RNA sequence: AUCAGAGUGGCGCAGCGGAAGCGUGGUGGGCCCAUAACCCACAGGUCCCAGGAUCGAAACCUGGCUCUGAUACCA
RNA sequence: GGAUGCGAUCAUACCAGCACUAAGGCAUCGGAUCCCGUCAGAACUCCGAAGUUAAGCGUGCUUGGGCGAGAGUAGUACAAGGAUGGGUGACCUCUUGGGAAGUCCUCGUGUUGCAUUCCC
RNA sequence: UCAACGAGAACAGAAAUCUCGUGUGGAACAAAAGGGUAAAAGCUCGUUUGAUUCUGAUUUCCAGUACGAAUACGAACCGUG
RNA sequence: UAGCUGGAGCCCAUUACGAGUUCUAUCAGGUAAAGCCAAUGAUUAGAGGCAUUGGGGACGCAACGUCCUCGACCUAUUCUCAAACUUUAAAUAGGUAGGAUGGCGCGGCUGCUUCGGUGAGCCGUGCCAUGGAAUCGGGUGCUCCAAGUGGGCCAUUUUUG
């Protein structure tokens, strides 16, 4: 309403990809959903019902409830000065689980096993990812080193 | 009649070509853009000069068109009209539009023209000739270029006639019989294919 | 190869009667063909109603019916027994077949047992090989590779050679 | 004189200059809205715990 | 033949379409489990039949791909007592019996659930009495035509006489009175312990001496007339119900031998001519 | 400059999708010594140029044109 | 080395043209009384094994089309931030970062699950 | 399985009806444009009335008001298979 | 009326927790660019064969034939292109996660769920969990009452007439 329908401005936001129309993968229904996951709403073209709104394709929310043929999802809108999280029913067909948290829930148990190791032994670790800082010196074994010198301008 | 060129010369809208939407246009001054003998082969034409234009505009149909019959009277007048093939390389389809008590309500205006636009380093005009007679063509397109509102060079270019090969390549694919001469162009020959659809005397890896 | 799979057989006669007509002169249309088979024909209503024809659309315009086995083979043989067992050479078309016309009461059957004039129709008949249920079972279609189809030579010297 | 006039200028500034205030996130999130069926039965257990 | 232009935007569709073997309209209607069940498979009651097998499975879907339970064929007859005739309308209710009963003995629930004990055509359905229910299952046909009489639907009164729930109506039954809406118990009966063929086994051998012959000789063979077709299937039922239990294709040549392969055509096409 | 109108038989005009006429003119006869007038018959058209839909256009609508008519004010 | 049923991934799996296949299985196939289906037992349905691997299915081949991968195209096109940066302007350079795409060239042509079954 | 195209068939031709082949959708889906679809969302047939009842939720607009529209559950009663 | 603002407070706070930021992981994009030697649309010129006859000459005594002819057509090319064209596809900008609001054991509830302790969730209890990238730092954390404003203008860059 007020010079803009629900799929207004959908154009190419809404399409399939190129020769990717057609049917729906069977993955996309027996991936199972449960609340607390966090699944990336991604609108699909073909399943007309319980779309979401151009708004939400491209987003990230943690499932809040789920229900027959459909998901609750619950993500962030940024309107004003505040953050509504709005809560919307998706059909399964437009969401696809995240793998945001892959490498954090690798990670934990990654980290509480070393934990554990160190409890063994001297219980004194420090369970903590560092960014790529300074690399160290070493010798470099003198190889054959290449001279190159800026091109003299041909104008053709 | 016509406004001057100045007032269409920066490119400042997206292009607004005809269409199912831009209709009512007229058809623009040029409608031959190849002109002399335009069915000689690859090798008798070898040397190849073009105009080459050096500032984004807009080059108007009329100056497009002015300026290929200003490079063609010259050459055919000199050097005949069985050694020279002038090719314009570049098309109006940009659609000039004109506005005109009732001021600027209802701004947008009704089509005027057809101009193309041309940008840095962009080949405007091809000549071809034999490199005895390419005086000619390069004094021609130097003539012709005092019809267009920007800075061009008169540049030969290192390649053979209007194709993409060089001259030194071209002339060691001709040695070498791996090249397809089709006319104006030619094509070279690969390991991709049938081997059958090949001519027997044809086949490389 | 000699493999007695590969043995040609028709499939099937279909025979048309299209008038361009409606009401009577179709029903007797009708029964032109219905003497024929002793199977009733289904109509084939018109479309595009192409004005200088003489046609609106959606209206039964023709008549046809399809017939298969001992009554097609027995029912052909009279058709060219019509023709004399000649075609064109041209009648036979390129994928798997080939057609004909005739008036119809130089074939048997007498002639105003209805009081229904002559009316001349369409044969034209689609050779088969067996085994063509793969390209039109349900479940699991598939093309028919070229050792197993007829072709115009395969017709051709199914006519000429044998049937006759 | 055009009374139609419109801008987003200086509205993210208004945003922000108070922060964009998120919600606090909470313990025992609200269950209003979820399914009456998974409703129902959540209170029922709860009236039945020992 | 196809030009380049088609090549290049073709969408391939699925195999199992390329193929022509799966309906994917039916095929997610029938797997798709409401989401707020998590995990709980919908089992499939799969019933197939060859020219010459009635081939029945128990399959639920998994990412991974569709994974068996139980599955019962029509080959595995002969070891029960049926010989001759195997891919008939009787021969299907006893391959969904057989499977019935297999599902029941893998899950422990048979003594439970023994079904009708004695086939019937009057339609069953089990009481679901006390603490355990039956186990479910969604008949799957595949392409065939879902008409009065299949032997898809024969499979399908194998399948609860073996104790199994598979949601249904007579509606496809063979011997439903179209025109009247009911079951006739005869008929079905009749087309359960094999009486449609035992009717034109006799049919043939009254006034068709040669087609009787040249048309069911693994039944003369086997020795089984029309007349001993009945209890031939109760002796078949009986036993289900009691014991529900190198090179020659070329490899693909490799690049060294291709490569020489293709220089020695080169050269073959070049020299000559 | 915009807003409308009409473009249909040689002429001026009818016309509501199945789709071509009104009056007048043209053609061959008849009455007449002859021409009219009158009597009997006969042929008609690119339904303004290019489209689209539409069982189905000449009409509905849209582009390309020509003539005609309107409203064009406070300074 | 195979097959069937149900499949997940949906062209590396398709398309076109060829050649070929042990056992089993698939299929082709024979019939129309029945249930069933139509103009038509061609299709669909019921019944059945007398033959054929001819098609399908499968496998492989093509300096094949397509597809997928890579190298190059190219630090090019563009582009975030900076200049009391250049030029008459269009634009262009430098500084702190990001970085594409066609043609051209080389390779490849499926992976695999559950259940049953065949090989020699 | 559509548009179309290749070959054929009495009168029948560019175009009437029939048959085979190819046919990634070049057709259709009431209307404007865009998106979507090929054992369908298209074409034909079958049975029909969920175009029903109660009151909430949510989205779109948004002041996170109403309305319009739409979605997902709930408690009935039903249609079709 | 919402926003921006003040005043009145209150509530906690260096444990926490949050950020107009970057980092690591992972989603989404169809803009610039590129493309037509890929679909749609536009569009310049040739090359080669080829039509069951688009129309002609001449040979066709003939055709179920051809050389020229304006050229349809197919094949492989070529110039130029698109805000309401796109296979491909940037940069900047967008979303989410980075633990104490976490997990595992035990024994309980359900009127939901399943063939079924099967799941789903909750409930009680016991254990763990070196604080789970960098940096920074008290907070709109909660509320009340209310003001003025709702004519804008300039600049670098993107951009419509
Ligand atoms: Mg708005
Ligand atoms: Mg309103
Ligand atoms: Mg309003
Ligand atoms: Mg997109
Ligand atoms: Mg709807
Ligand atoms: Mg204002
Ligand atoms: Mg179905
Ligand atoms: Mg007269
Ligand atoms: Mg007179
Ligand atoms: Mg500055
Ligand atoms: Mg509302
Ligand atoms: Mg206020
Ligand atoms: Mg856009
Ligand atoms: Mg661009
Ligand atoms: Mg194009
Ligand atoms: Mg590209
Ligand atoms: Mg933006
Ligand atoms: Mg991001």
């Amino acid at each position: 309403p007020a010079g803009h329908g629900l799929r207004s401005r959908t154009r190419d936001l809404f399409a399939r990809p190129f020769r990717k129309k057609g049917y729906i993968p069977l993955t996309t229904y027996l991936r199972t959903y449960k609340v607390g996951e966090h699944v990336d709403v991604k609108v699909n073209g073909a399943v007309h019902k319980g779309m979401p709104h151009k708004f939400y394709h491209g987003r990230t929310g943690r499932v809040w409830n789920v229900t027959k043929r459909a998901i609750g999802v619950e993500i962030n809108k940024q309107v004003g000065n505040r953050i509504i999280k709005k809560r919307i029913h998706v059909r399964v067909e437009h969401v696809q689980p995240s793998r945001c948290n892959e490498e954090f829930l690798q990670r934990k148990l990654n980290n509480d096993k070393l934990k554990a190791e160190a409890k063994v032994r001297g219980e004194v670790i420090s369970t903590k990812r560092q960014p790529a800082g300074p690399k160290p010196g070493f010798m470099v074994e003198g190889t054959t080193i290449e001279t190159v010198t800026p091109i003299p301008y041909d104008v053709v | 009649g016509r406004r001057p060129a100045r007032c269409y010369r920066q490119i400042k809208n997206k292009p607004y070509p005809k269409s199912r939407y831009c209709r009512g246009v007229p058809d623009p001054k040029i409608r031959i853009y190849d002109v002399g003998m335009k069915k000689k082969g690859v090798d008798e034409f070898p040397s190849c000069v073009h105009l080459v234009s050096w500032e984004k505009e807009n080059v108007s149909s009329e100056a497009l068109e002015a300026a290929r019959i200003a490079c063609n009277k010259y050459m055919t007048k000199n050097a005949g009209k069985d050694a020279f093939h002038l090719r314009v390389r570049v098309h109006p389809y940009h659609v000039l539009r004109i506005n005109k008590q009732t001021g600027m309500r209802g701004a947008f205006g009704k089509p005027l023209g057809t101009c193309a636009r041309v940008d840095i380093g962009q080949v405007l005009l091809s000549v071809r000739c034999k490199e005895s007679n390419a005086v000619h063509a390069d004094e021609a397109l130097r003539r012709a270029k005092f019809k267009f509102p920007g800075r061009q060079k008169i540049i030969r270019s290192r390649k053979w006639g209007f194709t993409k090969f060089n001259r030194a390549d071209y002339i060691k694919y001709k040695s070498e019989g791996r090249i397809v001469p089709d006319g104006v162009n030619a094509k070279l020959l690969g390991v991709h294919g049938p081997i059958a659809k090949r001519a027997p005397g044809q086949a490389i890896l | 190869q000699l493999n007695p799979m590969r043995e040609i057989k028709v499939q099937k006669l279909v025979l048309n009667i299209s008038v361009g007509e409606s009401g009577d002169r179709l029903t007797r249309a009708a029964k032109v063909l219905e003497q024929l088979s002793g199977q009733s024909p289904v109509f084939s209503k018109a479309r595009y109603t192409v004005r200088s024809f003489g046609i609106r659309r959606n209206e039964k315009i023709a008549c046809y019916v399809t017939i298969r086995g001992e009554k097609a083979m027995q029912l052909l043989e009279s058709g060219l027994k019509v023709k004399e067992y000649e075609l064109l050479r041209r009648n036979f078309s390129d994928t798997g077949c080939f057609g004909f016309g005739i008036q119809e009461h130089i074939d048997l059957g007498m002639k105003y047992d209805p009081s229904t004039g002559i009316y001349g129709m369409d044969f034209f008949v689609v050779l088969e090989r067996a085994g063509y249920r793969v390209s039109r079972r349900r479940r699991c279609k598939a093309r028919v590779g070229i050792h197993q189809r007829v072709t115009k030579e395969d017709a051709m010297k199914w006519f000429q050679v044998k049937y006759e | 004189a055009k009374s139609k006039n419109h801008t987003a200028h200086n509205q993210s500034y208004k945003a922000h200059r108070n922060g964009i205030k998120k919600p606090k996130r909470q313990r025992q999130a609200s269950t209003k809205g979820m399914d009456p069926k998974f409703l129902r039965n959540l209170r029922y257990s709860r009236k039945h715990n020992v | 033949q196809k030009t380049r232009a088609y090549s290049k935007r073709f969408q391939v569709k699925f195999k199992r379409r390329r193929q022509g073997k799966t309906d994917y309209r039916a095929r997610l209607r029938l797997t798709n489990q409401d989401k707020n069940k998590y995990n709980t498979p919908k089992y499939r009651f799969v019933v197939r039949f060859t020219n010459k097998d009635v081939t029945a499975q128990i399959v639920y879907a998994t990412i991974a791909g569709d994974i068996v339970m139980a599955a019962a064929y029509s080959h595995e007859l002969p070891r029960y007592g049926l010989e001759v005739g195997l891919t008939n309308y009787a021969a299907a209710y006893c391959t969904g019996l057989l499977l019935a009963r297999r599902v029941l003995k893998c899950r422990d629930l048979d003594q439970e659930y023994e079904g009708n004990v004695e086939a019937t055509g009057e339609d069953f359905s089990v009481e679901p009495a006390d603490e355990r229910r039956p186990f479910r299952a969604l008949l799957d046909v595949g392409l065939i035509r879902t008409t009065t009489g299949n032997r898809v639907f024969g499979a399908l009164k194998g399948a609860l006489d073996g104790g199994l729930d598979i949601p249904h109506s007579d509606k496809r039954f063979a011997g439903f009175k179209k025109d009247e809406k009911q079951l006739d118990a005869e008929i079905h009966r009749k087309y359960i312990y094999g009486g449609h063929v035992a009717d034109y086994m006799k049919s043939l051998a009254d006034e068709e001496p040669e087609k009787y012959q040249s048309h069911f000789s693994e039944y003369i063979k086997k020795g089984i007339e029309a007349d001993n077709m009945e209890a031939l299937y109760k002796k078949v039922h009986a036993a289900i119900r009691a014991d529900p239990t190198k090179r020659y294709n070329p490899k693909k040549l490799t690049y060294e031998q291709r490569k020489a392969s293709l220089v020695e055509r080169l050269n073959a096409l070049n020299s000559s001519a």
